[PDB]
């Protein structure tokens, strides 16, 4: 099939009609209530309550020869 | 007063269909993969 | 996210909508010197509004926005 | 630049020479003098540089 | 190493070279080899021109920078009045 | 000298009606605008913003005498197209100095270079050529308001005469019809825009114009409104004729309808001397002070037309599939870039201005001419593609379609990368000169606040990008349709050339075939020059950015 | 005022119609004259013998212009046999 | 303070004029003979949807300018907003209503945020040499500057961090700070 | 279109053109001069005293205009 003869394979239509499927299934994707909650908490929340989190707590720590009396917390 | 295979909008939907890019219904294609049962 | 919105809300869909724009800002295309001399005359006629009335340049760029808006639909 | 410089100053000596009013022509004097002053400063500022450098210099 | 003669020299070697092959006729027969030394002869010849094109422009840029300052300081030396 | 070799060239071409002599007439066109050049290059001796000539009706700088040579020197390569065969026979036994300068071939030459091609059979039409010149230099060095309308018409009269002057074509007289019909439209409104100026003005002298500018721009009874909206009218005709959006519908149907050669003229001589024109009183009337005046400026019509152009060329682009109409758009994309360059009126801009118009010239004219000579190769090659059978004017335009230029890469690798270096010049791709040219505009942009329009020429680049690297994948990434002509070379089809020497005595007798038929050595040098220019500018550039730097400040030397 | 109304009349051309290509060359001379005709009248109200200078390079102008378009429309017409755009 | 439905009053009547100028060519290429009332009849709801957006655009940037107090960048974003709004109620379509008021926000945003010069940029009036010299040679700045922006910590820990960290925990956390020595000896 | 473009053009007619169209009127006064009637030139008279000298490249701009024309129109109608 190739430029370079290969071995032969048993090419199961079944499984070469699966990784077409996946292939091309991008051009089937819609907007609809799933869709657009699935892409707005992976794409917005997650990573906006991430953001928040770095956000707030950076500086918060220094680890850095820290001894007894003396705490972790920098801010 | 040009031909219509030079400027006619009917060459550019031969050259480009609509149909080459798949718009769906969740009544035939819910799954979003193409139809693939 | 991969074979879905991140792929409609990007290059796919940008290819999808701009053949779409590509083709109705070429159906205008008519080759008739008549229906041309028509677009020279409204094209002179906006650039002399938009200069004599002292217009919001905002008021142009919505205009423009709107054109595409109005493109993009087809019939 | 914001001063204009014409590029045909002669336009100063346009003008029908046939039925003028006597007192019609304002006085140029003041504009003839001050060509003559930017031809002299241009042909001294060359008189000075040949005669300074490439000359007396080399 | 940007060296006018020898980049323009260069430059019509390269001409002769991408003509042949675009007419697609070998790139050196034997009948044909006085052309790369004219080729790149009339390369060599522009860039020599180059040069004193070059030469021109240096002193002239060169020129007209005296002339900014000088147009800087005349305005600043005014304003300290 | 321009205007004795056109009464020289009419006069002699006036007593004959042998079609056999226009390839000589067009020869001799080269050979007079290289005197053309050489008495321009005599003048270059002196700086100056300007010195007014002929009773102050025409006037001449630095800047208007490098541009009368470029505007030369592109029509001397122009005029290669219709002053040298399309093919040769080229053979090892003939190739020595000693061969081309003392012995002579023979052979049936008129089917092989076709001689008899209607490209090479109108006497005419050099003589029409170096009419369109004339107006072009004419409106570089125009000083008046009556000389603007004489030097237009006389560059637009002539353009509409070349696109119809193939008279049995009906794609070309339609095209002329077109370009006539809109084109003197486009002419009333710059008549109109100069006689708005004359009857509130008093003057036909652009220094007088200038003059009332400068003065009303400080900071009653006459406040002069009309310098800008006459301007603005008279602005308007020009934007037609560099077909920048909105006003550039006519362009991909006359360019396409044409034949490709009389293209390559008519879509780069008259962008270039209204540009200039353009650029001159863009600086004159360019008001200083933040007043009344400048919230009308006329050149917001530039920056408008320059987001227009940027917008419609690259996208309406995306969809065509007939060549010329995609270089139609995708120079209605480049004036976009050019008209960013004029509009913001800095030094920054100037030298962006001078150099863009200079690059995009020449990379232009390789596009054409690498189309050109693509046509002139499949001579020697057939196909049985359907599509192609039923094209018109196949012989004034061979290539007319993106599809014919599929698995070109297979039929010549070589000039199929020139025609990719040249398309990935327009991109903007480092290291090419498009590159540099297209980051001189941008940073000149940006550092005089053009922000949101340095953003829209990336956004609409990106998109542009699309339908150029479209036509580099049919070259590439498929095999082609078109086959070498089997009765070419079937190992008995050989015909005859004889080598003769001084005194036409027989020296040899040689048998040969299509594979020693070859583009003719004029236009694959002058691609060749040209690719290598664009590929190699990043050792070169120089010479060529100090000659704008220098411009620009005489230009702007307060 | 009236050299105005000419010009809008040959505007108006443009507009009305769709499918009379002759109309298209008829306006242009329609506009070319109230143009002239406006320098005319300006240039006897400033005193200026240039505005008739002017007036005379345009209609000698205007003139070789209607010759080159009519002598286009004639090719044109050899060709197709008809001036009318189908519409 | 300004008056939000005069405003928008103005802001639908100029580009409603152009959908009436746009509306008019519709119909004068219209093929079929229609008449010279079919400006408002086949083509009205063109000449309607501009008369909307640039009705929705201008009261609410005003409308935005009221409720923030302020005049920047921010209003015309917003103004977009509902301008891009109100285009893609005309489609029927959701992700039309919100593409097209992303679009139009964004775009409407950045050329107030930048200033486009499509009616001309500001003018500095000021020796421009000076400050591109100013901004080229800037090499060295106080450090209170920096610390402005950047602030203190995040391993920028200028002289003298030690003495106000304890001073920042004990307004804190009420605890003295007081590490202890690691020599036996002490 | 009338409305728009009558409306900015109008704005654009000095007064010499609009000062008498469209109960106090302005009348124009005239009276004679003697030394400017020494030699009156008719108005043609007077194009002429100007257009081959002083304004001459126009001339020959036109000259260039018309040869372009008799030479373009011929070569595209008739038979070789
Ligand atoms: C002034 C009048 C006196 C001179 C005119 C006659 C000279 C002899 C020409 C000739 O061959 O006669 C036979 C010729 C036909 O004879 P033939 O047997 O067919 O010869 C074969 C061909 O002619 C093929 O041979 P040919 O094409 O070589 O002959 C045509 C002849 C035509 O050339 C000329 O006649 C010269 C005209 C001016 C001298 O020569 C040329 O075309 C080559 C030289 C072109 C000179 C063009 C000068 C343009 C003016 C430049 C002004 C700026 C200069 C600075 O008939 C003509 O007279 C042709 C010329 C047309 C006459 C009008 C010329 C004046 C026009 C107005 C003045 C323009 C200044
Ligand atoms: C950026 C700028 C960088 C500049 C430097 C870059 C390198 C420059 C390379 C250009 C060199 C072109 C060249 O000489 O090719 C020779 C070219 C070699 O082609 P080939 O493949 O060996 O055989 C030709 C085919 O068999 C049959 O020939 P064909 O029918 O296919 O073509 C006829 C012949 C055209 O006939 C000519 O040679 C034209 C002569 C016009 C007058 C030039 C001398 C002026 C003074 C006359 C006294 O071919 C050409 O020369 C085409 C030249 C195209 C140049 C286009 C202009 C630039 C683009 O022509 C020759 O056969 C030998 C001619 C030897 C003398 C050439 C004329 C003198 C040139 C002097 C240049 C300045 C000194
Ligand atoms: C990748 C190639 C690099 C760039 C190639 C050229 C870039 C640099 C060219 C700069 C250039 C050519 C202009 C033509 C190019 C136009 C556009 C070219 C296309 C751009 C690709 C313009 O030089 C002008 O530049 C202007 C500012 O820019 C100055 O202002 C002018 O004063 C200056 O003359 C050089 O001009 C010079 O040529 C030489 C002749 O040897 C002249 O020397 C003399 O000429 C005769 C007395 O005249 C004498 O008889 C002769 O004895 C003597 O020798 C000079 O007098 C001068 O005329
Ligand atoms: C700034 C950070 C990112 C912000 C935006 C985040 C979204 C990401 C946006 C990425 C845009 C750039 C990648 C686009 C790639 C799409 C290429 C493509 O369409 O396939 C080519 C396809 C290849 O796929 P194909 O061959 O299988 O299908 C097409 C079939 N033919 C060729 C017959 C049409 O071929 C084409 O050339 C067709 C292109 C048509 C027009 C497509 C325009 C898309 C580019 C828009 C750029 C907009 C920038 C703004
Ligand atoms: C691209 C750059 C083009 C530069 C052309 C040029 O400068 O040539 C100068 C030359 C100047 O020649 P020249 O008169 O200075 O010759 C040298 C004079 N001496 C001997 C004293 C040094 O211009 C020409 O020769 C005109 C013909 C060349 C153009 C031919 C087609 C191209
Ligand atoms: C980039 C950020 C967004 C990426 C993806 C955008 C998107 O969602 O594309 C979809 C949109 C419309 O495509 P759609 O018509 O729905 O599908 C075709 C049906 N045959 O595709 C589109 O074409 C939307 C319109 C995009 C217009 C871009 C215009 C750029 C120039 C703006 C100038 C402003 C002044
Ligand atoms: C350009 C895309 C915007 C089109 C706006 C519009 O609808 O105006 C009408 C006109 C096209 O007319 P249409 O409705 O397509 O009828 C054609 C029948 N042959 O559209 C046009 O082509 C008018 C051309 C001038 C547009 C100038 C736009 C200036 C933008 C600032
Ligand atoms: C910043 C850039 C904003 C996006 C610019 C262009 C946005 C746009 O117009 O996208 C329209 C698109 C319509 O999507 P839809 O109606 O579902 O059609 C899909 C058919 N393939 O709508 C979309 O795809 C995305 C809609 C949500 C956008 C949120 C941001």
């Amino acid at each position: 099939m190739a430029g370079l003869q290969h071995y032969k394979i048993a090419m199961d239509p079944a499984l070469v009609r699966l990784g077409s499927m996946i292939s091309n299934r991008y051009k089937y994707f819609r907007w609809t209530k799933r869709t657009a909650l699935v892409s707005f908490m992976y794409v917005v929340v997650v990573p906006s309550t991430i953001g928040y989190l770095a956000y707030k707590t950076d500086g918060l720590w220094d680890l850095r020869a820290k001894r007894r009396g003396d705490l972790i917390s920098e801010r | 007063f040009l031909p219509e295979a030079m400027v006619g909008r009917s060459k550019i939907d031969e050259k480009y269909p609509d149909s080459d890019y798949p718009t769906l219904t969740d009544k035939e294609d819910p799954d979003m993969n193409g139809g693939y049962i | 996210l991969d074979k879905g919105s991140i792929e409609l809300f990007g290059p796919y869909g940008l290819e999808r909508g701009l053949v779409k724009l590509s083709k109705n800002i070429s159906s205008l295309s008519t080759s008739h010197v008549t229906t041309y001399a028509l677009y020279i005359l409204v094209g002179f006629i906006l650039y002399l509004i938009y200069n004599n009335l002292l217009l919001d340049y905002s008021y142009l760029l919505l205009i423009i926005i709107l054109l595409l808006l109005l493109m993009m639909i087809g019939e | 630049s914001r001063h204009i410089e014409l590029k045909y100053p002669e336009v100063f000596s346009h003008g029908s020479p046939f039925n003028v009013p006597a007192g019609f022509y304002p006085n140029l004097d003041h504009v003839i003098e001050h060509y003559r002053k930017q031809h002299l400063e241009e042909e001294e500022r060359k008189a000075k540089k040949l005669a300074a450098a490439a000359a007396a210099a080399s | 190493m940007v060296n006018r003669i020898l980049f323009w020299t260069g430059f019509g070697l390269a001409v002769r070279f991408w003509q042949l092959g675009i007419e697609m006729r070998p790139f050196f027969n034997r009948k044909s080899l006085w052309a790369y030394p004219l080729f790149g002869g009339v390369g060599a010849s522009f860039g020599y021109w180059l040069q004193s094109i070059d030469e021109k422009q240096t002193k002239m840029l060169e020129e007209r920078k005296q002339a900014i300052l000088e147009k800087r300081a005349r305005r600043a030396q005014r304003q300290a009045e | 000298m321009i205007m004795i070799s056109i009464l020289s060239l009419l006069l002699s071409t006036s007593v004959t009606l042998r079609r056999d002599m226009s390839i000589l007439f067009n020869r001799i066109s080269i050979i007079a605008l290289a005197y053309c050049i050489l008495h321009d290059t005599m003048s270059l001796s002196f700086i100056s913003k300007g010195i007014g000539l002929h009773g102050g009706l025409l006037h001449i700088t630095n800047l208007t005498q490098i541009f009368h040579i470029f505007i030369f020197i592109i029509s001397i390569l122009i005029l290669q197209l219709t002053s040298f065969y399309p093919r040769k026979v080229w053979i090892p036994e003939y190739s020595s100095l000693k061969d081309i300068f003392f012995n002579k071939i023979l052979y049936y030459r008129t089917k092989i270079i076709n001689k008899m091609g209607e490209h090479m059979k109108i006497i005419e039409y050099p003589l029409i050529l170096l009419f369109v010149i004339s107006g072009a230099v004419f409106l570089i060095s125009t000083n008046d308001l009556v000389s603007i309308f004489l030097s237009i018409e006389l560059q637009s009269y002539g353009l509409y005469l070349l696109s119809t002057i193939y008279r049995n074509s009906e794609l070309s007289t339609t095209g002329g019809l077109i370009y006539f019909l809109l084109g003197g439209l486009s002419s009333c409104f710059i008549l109109l825009g100069t006689s708005l100026l004359y009857v509130n003005s008093g003057t036909t002298s652009l220094d007088g114009l200038y003059i009332l500018n400068s003065i009303s721009d400080v900071n009653s009874w006459y406040k002069p409104y009309y310098l800008n909206f006459s301007l603005l009218i008279f602005s308007i005709g020009f934007l037609f004729k560099v077909s920048a959006a909105p006003f550039h519908f006519w362009s991909p149907d006359v360019y396409d309808a044409i034949p490709t050669i009389v293209t390559t003229f008519v879509a780069i001589i008259a962008k270039i001397s209204i540009f200039i024109f353009l650029l001159e009183l863009v600086y004159y009337t360019n008001s200083n002070a933040n007043s009344y005046l400048s919230e009308f400026s006329w050149t917001y019509a530039l920056l408008i037309s320059s987001l227009l152009s940027l917008i419609i060329g690259t996208v309406v682009g995306l969809t065509q599939f007939r060549i010329k109409r995609l270089l139609a758009y995708s120079t209605i994309s480049h004036v976009g870039f050019i008209l960013l360059a004029l509009s913001v009126s800095s030094i920054e801009s100037t030298q962006a201005f001078i150099f863009y118009l200079i690059q995009y010239s020449i990379s232009n004219l390789n596009a054409f001419f690498i189309l050109i000579t693509i046509g002139f190769s499949l001579y020697g090659y057939v196909t049985n593609n359907k599509e192609y059978k039923s094209l018109l004017d196949k012989n004034n335009s061979p290539i007319q379609l993106i599809s014919q230029l599929k698995g070109y890469f297979y039929i010549n690798p070589l000039l199929s990368l020139s025609l990719a270096i040249t398309i990935f010049s327009f991109v903007g791709v480092p290291p090419l000169v498009g590159f540099f040219a297209k980051q001189m505009v941008l940073s000149a942009a940006l550092d005089n606040g053009y922000i949101f329009l340095s953003l829209i020429a990336i956004i609409t680049s990106v998109i542009g990008a699309v339908y150029y690297l479209n036509v580099i994948k049919e070259i590439f990434f498929y095999s082609p349709e078109h086959e070498v002509n089997p009765v070419l070379n079937e190992s008995d089809s050989n015909f005859s050339l004889r080598i003769l020497n001084e005194k036409n005595v027989l020296i040899r007798s040689v048998l040969l075939k299509g594979r020693n038929i070859f583009i003719s050595s004029p236009f694959s040098i002058t691609i060749s020059i040209i690719t290598n220019v664009i590929l190699l500018f990043i050792f070169m550039n120089k010479e060529w950015l100090s000659m704008g730097t220098i411009l620009v400040q005489i230009l702007f030397s307060a | 005022n009236i050299t105005l109304i000419l010009f809008l009349i040959g505007i108006l051309g443009f507009v009305l119609n769709r499918k009379n290509i002759i109309l298209m060359l008829i306006s242009i001379e329609i506009m070319l004259l109230s143009i002239t005709f406006l320098i005319l009248l300006s240039s006897l109200n400033m005193d200026d013998i240039i505005g008739q200078t002017y007036a005379i390079y345009i209609i000698v102008v205007a003139g070789a212009e209607s010759a080159i378009g009519l002598g286009i429309l004639v090719a044109f017409y050899r060709l197709r046999g008809s001036i009318a755009i189908e519409y | 303070p300004k008056d939000a439905v005069h405003l928008g009053l103005k802001g639908a009547a100029v580009v409603g004029g152009i959908g009436l100028l746009f509306a008019a060519v519709r119909t004068s290429l219209a093929r079929k003979n229609v008449g010279p009332w079919a400006i408002f009849t086949r083509n009205g709801k063109l000449a309607a949807t501009f008369a909307a957006v640039g009705g929705a655009y201008d009261f609410t940037r005003a409308a935005a300018a009221n409720l923030r107090e302020k005049e920047d960048w921010v209003n015309n974003g917003i103004g977009g907003l509902f301008a891009g709004a109100t285009m893609g109620l005309t489609t029927g379509r959701i992700p039309r209503v919100l593409g097209f008021a992303a679009l139009t926000g964004v775009v409407l945003a950045t050329a107030e945020y930048a200033g486009s010069g499509l009616r001309g940029v500001f003018k500095r009036d000021v020796d421009e040499y000076e400050r591109k010299e100013f901004l080229r040679k800037n090499r060295r700045r106080p450090i209170e500057e920096t610390l402005a922006e950047i602030g203190e910590g995040r391993g920028i820990k200028p002289p003298g961090y030690y003495e106000r960290r304890a001073q920042r925990l004990k307004e804190k956390y009420g605890v003295d700070i007081n590490p202890v020595c690691a020599d036996p000896d002490q | 279109v009338g409305i728009i473009i009558s409306s900015f053009l109008f704005k654009m007619l000095p007064y010499g053109v609009i000062i008498s169209n469209q109960k106090n009127d302005l009348f124009f006064i005239t009276s004679k001069i003697w030394d400017g009637a020494l030699a009156e030139n008719n108005h043609i008279s007077s194009i002429g005293n100007i257009m081959y000298t002083n304004y001459n490249v126009w001339l020959i701009l036109a000259s260039f205009i018309l040869l372009l024309a008799m030479v373009g129109a011929i070569v595209i109608t008739i038979k070789p």
